[PDB]
């Protein structure tokens, strides 16, 4: 019984996730296909996603689960292909912000596609079929990257057939979509817990290290284009993205497969990692090798997977499977609201303007305050 | 006081190319955006592209995006515009305008820039 809505799932999910134009996109965007400048893209276009995927975020979880879920999905998917159509056709700097904006909404439908499973698979099947649904996106996105590496270096293909590829894949996981069961209930409309101070600090910590996380992972790609121009280099964007992928699935698994204590543990591992984080950021900007950049960009995707996979389970160790959607959807919309300033305040064109060769700077000595303040209560 | 001045502008036929540069002069000129407008008979001042000399960053309009660079001659505190494959659409008086770099400043809005040039035209003629 919940072998059909798991396959059909999980087929859409590895279908949409199969992208291999996403590591490439900084140097399809300032290519001679569109044209556009380092700072159009990084301080005009780059920053709707987080105004669109904030905005979108509570509305668009109101209407998933009173509309029963699969709705959405299919939004989703309908979202994705105008995207890269957009993408694909599109041209000029509001078009580039047309499809941030679907890009956030799509981002912001994604709730759906993993609380979908609740209503249509039994309790006691949950856990498999959620590690199933998330493996399988993981999966889906390494296999692109490493797709998109090979087409590029041995095929010789350009980025805009990268982009048909995935056109191509989005399509066929929308098809997918038009044939999950309908679920027949909902968690909240078809059926205090921050009281706990732990509660309370594990969340702090996983809503700002997402917003930094976040900040980072939608600038690292001009980063790169920065310290070594596409135009008259070879770039290796999709097996640093493939290798950092699988580093950070690597982490989060040794975080569960290893017992330890993380109440004792959890934070001085914690701060530590932070700490981590700070210095690949550091090293990311002052480094001019682009092999260091890989190499810090592989230790802070990797490192910041031990982060957030501790906070997840400190966060849930005693919450209900009904308290994990809304305590995760606060969490979530915090650490939007976070970026959102981070974003307005330092890469808007209205905040400081930053380009990207002084904005890691920022987020290095974000990460490092982070664990500063989180360090301090110690003693006295 | 700032005090910009154009040259290069001229009569030119359409699908030729064209170079512009504005030799901004009675300071020291590292902090300021420096930008083009336009205006033809019968519209509105409308953005060209704009540079900022302390970064280097630059922006472009959709409608000249992919034929017209701008770039810096520090040299001789001069921005100049290269303009390629001119249409008829492109003609107009050009005002290089001059705008202290600074928290919240909006690259493309006329009123953001306190010192404009004089204005060198433009004319394209298509055979
Ligand atoms: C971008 O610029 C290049 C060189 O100026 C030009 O050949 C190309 O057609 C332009 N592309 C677009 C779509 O603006």
């Amino acid at each position: 019984s919940w072998i059909y809505p798991t396959v059909i799932l999980c087929l859409f999910g590895f279908f949409s996730m199969m992208r291999p134009s996403e590591p490439f996109l900084i140097p399809y965007l300032s290519g001679p296909d569109k044209n556009l400048t380092s700072a159009e893209i990084t301080n005009e276009i780059f920053p709707v996603w987080t105004y669109s995927y904030l905005v979108l975020l509570l509305p668009v979880f109101v209407l998933t689960d009173y509309v029963r879920y699969k709705p959405v999905i299919i939004l989703q998917g309908i979202s994705f292909i105008i995207t890269w159509l957009l993408l694909l056709f599109g041209q000029g700097v509001k078009t580039m912000q047309v499809v941030e904006f679907f890009y956030g909404m799509v981002t912001a439908a994604e709730v759906a596609y993993y609380a979908y499973i609740y209503s249509v698979v039994s309790p006691e099947h949950y856990q498999r079929v959620s590690g199933y649904c998330r493996s399988v996106t993981l999966a889906a996105y390494t296999a692109g990257s490493v797709l998109a590496q090979l087409l590029v270096s041995l095929a010789n293909m350009s980025y805009f057939y990268l982009n048909v590829i995935s056109l191509a894949s989005v399509s066929v996981a929308f098809l997918f979509s038009l044939f999950l069961p309908m679920p027949k209930k909902s968690m909240f409309f078809h059926a205090e817990c921050y009281s706990s101070k732990r509660l309370f600090y594990w969340s702090l910590w996983w809503a700002f290290a997402t917003a930094g996380f976040n900040q980072v992972l939608n600038y690292v790609q001009i980063l790169w284009d920065y310290k070594a121009p596409s135009q008259d280099s070879s770039i290796y964007n999709g097996a640093v993205e493939a290798i950092a992928t699988f580093g950070g699935a690597v982490a989060a698994f040794a975080v569960g497969y290893v017992k330890v204590n993380w109440d004792l543990l959890g934070e001085l591992a914690l701060v530590v990692f932070s700490v981590v984080n700070a210095g690949s950021l550091f090293l990311m900007h002052y480094t001019a090798n682009i092999w260091a950049c890989y190499a810090g960009y592989l230790i802070f995707k990797s490192s910041y997977m031990l982060l957030i996979t501790i906070a997840v389970f400190q966060i849930a160790v005693n919450l209900n499977v009904e308290r994990y959607a809304l305590v995760f959807g606060i969490n979530t919309f915090i650490a939007l609201v976070i970026q959102t300033i981070m974003t307005v305040i330092v890469v808007d064109q209205r905040g400081l303007n930053l380009p990207v060769s002084i904005q890691f700077l920022v987020y290095g000595s974000y990460f490092a305050v982070i664990a500063g303040i989180f360090l301090m209560r110690s003693m006295y | 006081q700032v005090q910009l001045v154009e040259s290069g502008g001229g009569l030119v036929q359409a699908g030729d190319s064209l170079r512009l540069s504005c030799a901004a002069s009675g300071r020291t000129f590292s902090n300021y955006y420096m930008a083009w407008f336009r205006q033809a008979p019968g519209k509105e001042r409308e953005f060209v592209a704009a540079i900022r000399l302390s970064y280097g960053s630059t922006y472009y309009a959709d409608s000249v995006r992919g034929r017209f660079t701008i770039s810096k001659d520090n040299a001789k505190n001069t921005v100049n515009l290269r303009m390629n494959s001119l249409k008829s659409e492109d003609t107009a008086i050009y005002y290089c305008a001059a705008a202290e770099d600074r928290w919240a400043l909006a690259v493309r809005t006329a009123t953001t820039y306190n010192y404009w040039g004089q204005g060198t035209q433009v004319t394209v003629s298509s055979h």
